[PDB]
């Protein structure tokens, strides 16, 4: 329903710098660059033109949504989790903090109040150590 | 939910096209 529509739009708007509805290689690279390591154009195009359903070379909203909302080909759903985890965990120890959280959300472009940060980590963290491990993450991101 | 999930639908989409 609409709740997923909103949640994929917020996700899209996380990418989409200039709000026409098409995420370009420019914008995509700007994202990557913001996170840390920075590919070139060609390499952001390989990413784009895989999904691309028209053949225009920017990823559009029903192309974003059909990639994320449906299932995959192989077993790669296991690897999305992993890589989501390795984007969050900057150290690579197995445990996400409040600060790593803040870092990625900085990088994507949320300007959080520290309430929202707390509200977020306390909803992730099951036990009560205040760090998100893999099993707490799987429970979150299905 | 919603601030994790936006990021999560986001970040997976990085992971999968990359890896
Ligand atoms: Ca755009
Ligand atoms: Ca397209
Ligand atoms: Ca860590
Ligand atoms: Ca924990």
């Amino acid at each position: 329903t609409e709740e997923q529509i909103a949640e994929f739009k917020e996700a899209f708007s996380l990418f989409d710098k200039d709000g026409d509805g098409t995420i370009t290689t420019k914008e995509l690279g700007t994202v990557m660059r913001s996170l840390g390591q920075n590919p070139t154009e060609a390499e952001l195009q390989d990413m784009i033109n895989e999904v691309d359903a028209d053949g225009n070379g920017t990823i559009d909203f029903p192309e974003f949504l059909t990639m994320m909302a449906r299932k995959m080909k192989d077993t790669d759903s296991e690897e999305e989790i992993r890589e989501a985890f390795r984007v969050f965990d900057k150290d690579g120890n197995g445990y996400i903090s409040a600060a790593e959280l803040r870092h990625v959300m900085t990088n994507l472009g949320e300007k959080l109040t520290d309430e929202e940060v707390d509200e977020m980590i306390r909803e992730a963290d099951i036990d009560g150590d205040g760090q998100v491990n893999y099993e707490e993450f799987v429970q979150m991101m299905t | 939910r919603r601030k994790w999930q936006k990021t999560g639908h986001a970040v997976r989409a990085i992971g999968r096209l990359s890896s």
